[PDB]
RNA sequence: GCGGUGCGCCGCGACCGGCUCCGGGACGGCUGGGAAGGCCCCGGCGGGGAAGGUGGCCCGGGGGCCCCGGGUGUUACAGCC
RNA sequence: GCCACUUUUGGUAAGCAGAACUGGCGCUGCGGGAUGAACCGAACGCCGGGUUAAGGCGCCCGAUGCCGACGCUCAUCAGACC
RNA sequence: GCGCCGGAGCCUCGGUUGGCCUCGGAUAGCCGGUCCCCCGCCGGGGUCCGGUGCGGAGAGCCCUUCGUCCCGGGAAACGGGGCGGCCGGAAAGGGGGCCGCCCUCUCGCCCGUCACGCACCGCACGUUCGUGGGGAACCUGGCGCUAAACCAUUCGUAGACGAC
């Protein structure tokens, strides 16, 4: 009857400063600013959810308007605990600076 | 290299007493109660000995540039004992060639009226900053006496009549008027 | 003015490095930003430790500036310092902190569950002590 | 040379080859201070070239092996003598150190040589360094710590750890 | 959902690097006080780059010139835009996100502000160097309201101190309703006490 | 190069948007600061221009070689009507500068003023004011006017009272008048208040805000002349007879 | 049931292999057959040495026997080499 | 034809003119040098993963949001990368 | 035919997934109490007692959501929920505090006893701020309002034409 996903922030693709590639996303997620914090999140299913005009399916549900895109959360990036992840297709650039869910499902613990 | 330590005393006589908030410092005597705000100036002030005997002023760490404001606090400190025990007497007298300094003393002590330099009609009014006091002094034919507590306000007072009385666009090698600061001193001689 | 002074013989808290939350007795000056050390009695080997990690503490244990880790083991037992420091108030907050930091799934619902009642004993006993200050007001 | 870390002592020897003029050339040892001995043997030869008639050819090493510090825990004063390169003409120095290691001390050396002067591992030459009793050390810096009541406090402790709390409410304290 | 950031103390484009990757990453800031910035560097230098900022000029209109803001707020704005990639959408939705008060307006005298220890004087700077305040500096060089912006603060910094201290006697009243209630409470204490929240 | 002769430039950059004015009657864009020590007193007035004339008199300036002469001076007449409170405004000091907080109106609005409010004077209906003078004649309504003039008490710092022109009585053919905010300095806000609202709705003639031989200053528009050139506006030198494109 | 081929669309898991980035245990070699340090001076027996000089003694002052400053000198009620 | 390390002629000198060796540009993208024919790295089929070079890591702008090490430095014209 | 107060749905824009309701400020110094001492219209200083790697801690605080059913203990009784009067706000105004009221409760909280609630058969956008912003007509009542602007004509303080 709660939250059941960590909070995260599309920072980005994946970049140099005059090529950037957008296979990669790169997420900053709330809390965990250190590579020694960031291991618990890597191999997480990550998702930008998003809503739409048009009615699309919800599995085991009613169609509504909300969509995602889903990803995983593939390798740590840089010292200050900002990750890499990988999403099907790769994200609209309107994502810059938006709430990409960071789920905790794919568990190692 | 940086001292480890620079440290001096002030010896704080029996009349006096100093004491401490902080950085700044507050000192009540016969005279007056005067204080001063050490705030930009980032050393130790310790208060030891008991009937409060001794200032210790001490700096950990320093640079020279920064030793260098070592015993400038003791002097600052110890000029402020000197002021309110005794006081600060500056005794400036007034030269002149030909025409007489006319000067008149307003608001008792705290505006001085400066006429007939030079023959000049232009008055010049130069007020004391507050708290300290200009008198036509007698047994003495031109002279002013400023008396007060702290040395900056006295001086900076006496230094104001003496850029005021200047001598412009002449030669100050011949034109040897104004009023000038000649004695520096004491009010009641311990 | 100052309490804490670096000097041969006082016991100084580690804020981080590889010996992060033991304490040291510090034996000699060697710069101004760096001294030789030995906690003998909590297994820090005599090394150097730079002044930047070490948060230095009001026990000060009396042994020359040259002595040996058996003198300084000796100082420290004969002070008992490992007793004084688990009593002071700064290691009763640092265990404290490493409770909650320890702090289990189970136990912090035990932990809420306790807080909350906890907390409206108090609220209550506030706002009657409130009305009690009304009443002697007028 | 770069100075790369913490530099060793490598006591390091040499010869030439056996030539059919004299048997056996004699042995030359030096203390030298590199991070490790390939360019230990490198700087070997340079000052071997630069002092007597061998080179990297005609010669060979013999044993290029690490001192290691025979005393270091205890705090000890260390003199040590320089010869290196301006910008204009070379100059003689004698630099003070205190330290736990020789090797300690003459990195410390190249630190502080390459902070004040400007001069760069290459340009610096070592020539002699010694441990140094507490009397006879000349430089004040280091004989203000000579002093078995030695007493000071840390003031004005400035933040490390700044970016842990980035956004907080609390103004950080400076006084410990 | 807002940071609200205090701006006494903090130095200006060392705080307005916080405040641009901030407010990128998606956060609404509102740094308020900034007649409270200081400036590195002393005071003197300080008013001579930004006069040498007010004689940079488009020279056959002015009008479409650099149009030099003199409000400390707008400084510390123009600063952040300066910082920000402001030619494109996402640097101007940055600049939206970005709300700059001077003093503090009765939106967020009732809430609590933020300190960045990162950016701030007492860490930031040696403490023998000399720093700049960026209201005096606005106010030396045209800015208009320093009296009216002082006026008001020392009017909020009364009111607020009524504040802290009726909230210093409720304070009081807790802990003297602890001492009471703590034989009642001691099993709800001491369970708290030994999950290190109480000790 | 550089410029051969050096000479001065035409015209002033000071007032550059020579344009024509937003605004007909001239405002004040800046009033005499208050000190409180002085009696209330409006520091504006509003007259209308008439013409010109001579005068005759005999100056008395020590030290001229017009001493005790008599001189003959122009003088310019300005019609100058007493004028008619109908409101105060109050303002608050702000750091974004200085806003308005609470206009207040009298009762009776004379129809001269009441013209202000309309493009139309002819097709409008002349509903202006009317849901608004009820709230003097009730006693709830009079209950929210004392207080917000208790708000303009407490919270204003400048106080500037609105006041119209009496246009029935000028020749002119126009008969909207003019209002126009003229701020009371004076005594402080309490007494600034009373004076304002005591005279709130009555008359205010010219000597009770200025007096004989006093320097004033006088805003207005100018008169228009049209679309210029270069020489009668700026006073440039015209080019030679000889020039081609015109000179 | 067996074998092949595929699922209308959206997904998940399992093990195996390849290629990578790490993490965590544990064992051994060499060296000055590591250097120092640990424990059995207040490791054992005699011998010395001085100082960043501990006791003690003296001088001084802040006190109420403690602390501080200086001097003397060689283990004393600290130690070092 | 042009440029560049070093050698070198004329000229005070030149983003000048003239040679030698070698590499480049021209014919050549790509990362870096903000910008750029020639400099540093590196030469290219279309792609996924990992890693580097030169250059970097407050923010624009990926990466120091290291509890980085030792010093020097106050500029009313600071300084900041072939 | 419009504005306020008092229903079910439809189109579209989307972002979000507990709140932190506030001293001033120093940084070689702070924070909290006591007041026994002294002044001012409760505040401020002195003495004293506590803390000071800050625990009266943003490394923090508050709330904490599975629901109902019986019965028991601890907490509550002075409390919970729901109508009139008093004040508290102007920098860009506070959905706060207080006196009763007819109502009704031992339900709210913490431990236990008792089972029940599609147990939808391992599987994704679940869980909120949401009576969300904006737009249409269906709507039923009540207290209220029936205006200006622009052209055209005129003026001529204005004017290339507009504009004024
Ligand atoms: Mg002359
Ligand atoms: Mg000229
Ligand atoms: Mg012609
Ligand atoms: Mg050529
Ligand atoms: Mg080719
Ligand atoms: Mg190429
Ligand atoms: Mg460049
Ligand atoms: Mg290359
Ligand atoms: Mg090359
Ligand atoms: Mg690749
Ligand atoms: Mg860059
Ligand atoms: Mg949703």
């Amino acid at each position: 009857s709660g939250r059941l996903w960590c909070k995260a922030i599309f920072a980005g693709y994946k970049r140099g400063l005059r090529n950037q590639r957008e296979h990669t996303a790169l997420l900053k997620i709330e809390g965990v600013y250190a590579r020694d914090e960031t291991e618990f999140y890597l191999g997480k299913r990550c998702a930008y959810v998003y809503k739409a005009k048009n009615n699309t399916v919800t599995p085991g549900g009613k169609p509504n308007k909300t969509r995602v895109i889903w990803g995983k959360v593939t390798r740590a990036h840089g010292n200050s605990g900002m990750v890499r992840a990988k999403f099907r297709s790769n994200l609209p650039a309107k994502a810059i600076g938006h709430r990409i869910r960071v789920m905790l499902y794919p568990s190692r613990i | 290299m940086k001292t480890i330590l620079s440290n001096q005393t002030v010896d704080i006589p029996e009349n006096v007493d100093i004491s401490l908030k902080g950085r700044t410092v507050i000192v009540k005597g016969p005279r007056g109660t005067l204080r001063r705000d050490f705030n930009h100036i980032n050393v130790e002030l310790s208060l030891l000995g008991k009937k409060k005997k001794r200032l210790r002023v001490d700096k950990w760490w320093g640079n020279r540039k920064e030793l260098a404001t070592v015993r400038t606090i003791c002097s600052h400190v110890q000029n402020m004992i000197k002021g309110v025990t005794l006081g600060f007497r500056y005794k400036m007298r007034s030269v002149y060639a030909h025409f007489p300094i006319n000067v008149v003393i307003q608001e008792n002590g705290s505006l001085v009226e400066i006429r007939n330099f030079l023959g000049e009609k232009y008055i010049r009014r130069v007020r004391m900053r507050p708290g300290v006091a200009c008198s036509v002094s007698q047994a003495q034919k031109d002279e002013l006496v400023l008396e007060g507590n702290d040395i900056e306000l006295v001086s900076n007072s006496a230094a104001l009549i003496q850029q005021a009385t200047t001598v412009k666009n002449k030669d100050i090698r011949k034109f040897l008027d104004g009023i000038y600061v000649s004695e520096k001193g004491t009010v009641q001689q311990a | 003015v100052f309490r804490r002074f670096v000097e041969v013989g006082r016991v100084a808290y580690v804020s981080f490095g590889p010996h992060a939350g033991k304490l040291v007795a510090i034996v000699d000056v060697i710069d101004q930003n760096r001294a030789l050390v030995d906690g003998p009695c909590t297994r820090v080997r005599r090394q150097a430790m730079p002044f930047k990690c070490m948060q230095l503490t009001d026990f000060i244990l009396k042994f020359p500036h040259s002595a040996r880790q058996k003198y300084v083991r000796k100082a420290w037992e004969k002070a008992d310092i490992n007793t004084k420091w688990a009593a002071t108030r700064w290691a009763k907050k640092i265990e404290a902190r490493e409770r909650k930091a320890k702090m289990t799934d189970f136990d912090r619902y035990k932990v809420m569950k306790a807080k909350k009642m906890r907390n409206r004993i108090i609220k209550n006993e506030v706002k009657k002590l409130q009305r009690a200050a009304l009443l002697k007001a007028s | 040379m770069k100075a790369s870390g913490t530099l060793r002592e490598y006591k390091v020897v040499g010869r030439c080859l056996p030539t059919p003029k004299c048997r056996t050339p004699p042995l030359y040892r030096m203390r030298i201070f590199a991070p490790n001995h390939v360019v230990a043997k490198s700087r070997f030869w340079y000052f071997v070239s630069q002092l007597k008639k061998m080179k990297k050819s005609s010669g060979e090493i013999v044993y290029c092996g690490q001192v290691f510090e025979k005393s270091p825990l205890r705090v000890k004063n260390f003199g040590i003598w320089l010869r290196y390169d301006s910008r204009s003409g070379t100059h003689n120095m004698y630099r003070e150190y205190r330290d736990l290691t020789t090797a300690g001390a003459v990195t410390q050396c190249y630190r502080d040589m390459g902070a004040r002067h400007r001069a760069r591992a290459h340009s610096i030459q070592i020539m002699k360094v010694e441990e140094i009793a507490a009397s006879k050390c000349r430089r004040p810096a280091v004989k203000q710590f000579h002093d078995s009541k030695i007493k000071f406090p840390l003031p004005h402790r400035v933040l490390r750890r700044q970016h842990k709390p980035r956004f907080t409410t609390k103004r950080p304290n400076t006084f410990f | 959902q807002v940071l609200v950031l205090d701006g006494r103390g903090h130095l200006l484009g060392r705080l307005a690097a916080i405040v641009a990757k901030q407010v990128l990453l998606g956060r609404k800031v509102v740094v308020v006080r900034c007649e409270g910035i200081n400036i590195s560097g002393n005071f003197y230098r300080n008013k001579l780059k930004y006069l040498a900022f007010l004689r940079k000029r488009m020279n056959t209109n002015p009008s479409r010139g650099p149009y030099h803001f003199r409000a400390p707020s707008r400084i510390f704005w123009r600063t952040v835009r300066g910082m920000l990639p402001h030619k494109t959408k996402r640097g101007q939705a940055a600049l939206d996100r970005l709300k700059v008060f001077d003093g503090i307006p009765p939106p967020y005298d009732k809430k609590k502000r933020m300190v960045v220890p990162a950016a701030l004087k007492v860490v930031r700077l040696k403490p023998t160097r000399k720093f700049a305040y960026l209201g005096r500096l606005a106010h030396e060089v045209g800015w208009k309201y320093q009296a009216v912006t002082a006026t008001l603060e020392e009017k909020r910094k009364e009111k607020a101190k009524i504040h802290y201290r009726k909230k210093k006697q409720l304070m009081r009243l807790r802990k003297q309703a602890e001492k009471n209630v703590e034989k009642k409470i001691s099993k709800f204490t001491d369970v708290l006490k030994t999950h290190g929240l109480l000790v | 190069s550089h410029r051969k002769f050096s000479a001065p430039r035409h015209g002033s950059l000071g007032f550059l948007p020579r344009k024509r004015s937003s605004r007909h009657r001239g405002k004040v864009k800046s009033f005499p600061k208050d000190d409180p020590s002085k009696p209330v007193h409006l520091t504006a007035f509003l007259g209308y221009k008439a013409g010109m004339t001579h005068i005759v008199r005999e100056v008395d300036r020590p030290g001229s070689k017009v001493n005790k002469k008599e001189v003959v001076e122009a003088v310019t007449i300005v019609e100058t009507p007493p004028m008619v409170v109908v409101g105060i405004v109050g303002y608050v000091e702000t750091p974004r500068g200085l806003r308005t907080f609470k206009t207040v109106f009298a009762e009776h609005i004379s129809d001269e003023c009441k013209r202000r409010f309309y493009k139309n004077w002819h097709k409008s209906k002349k509903k202006a004011f009317t849901k608004y003078c009820k709230k003097w004649q009730d006693d709830a309504g009079k209950r929210q006017l004392d207080k917000d003039f208790s708000s303009m008490k407490k919270y204003c710092q400048v106080i500037r009272v609105l006041a119209h022109t009496q246009m029935r009585l000028l020749p002119l053919r126009q008969k909207k008048a003019h209002l126009m905010e003229i701020q009371v300095n004076g005594g402080t806000v309490a007494e600034k208040l009373d004076w304002a609202r005591e005279r709130l709705e009555q008359q205010v003639p010219v000597s009770q805000v200025f007096g004989q031989d006093e320097m004033i200053d006088v805003i207005g528009v100018t008169k228009g002349k049209g679309y210029k050139g270069v020489t009668s506006r700026w006073h440039t030198k015209k080019l030679p007879r000889k020039t081609h494109r015109g000179l």
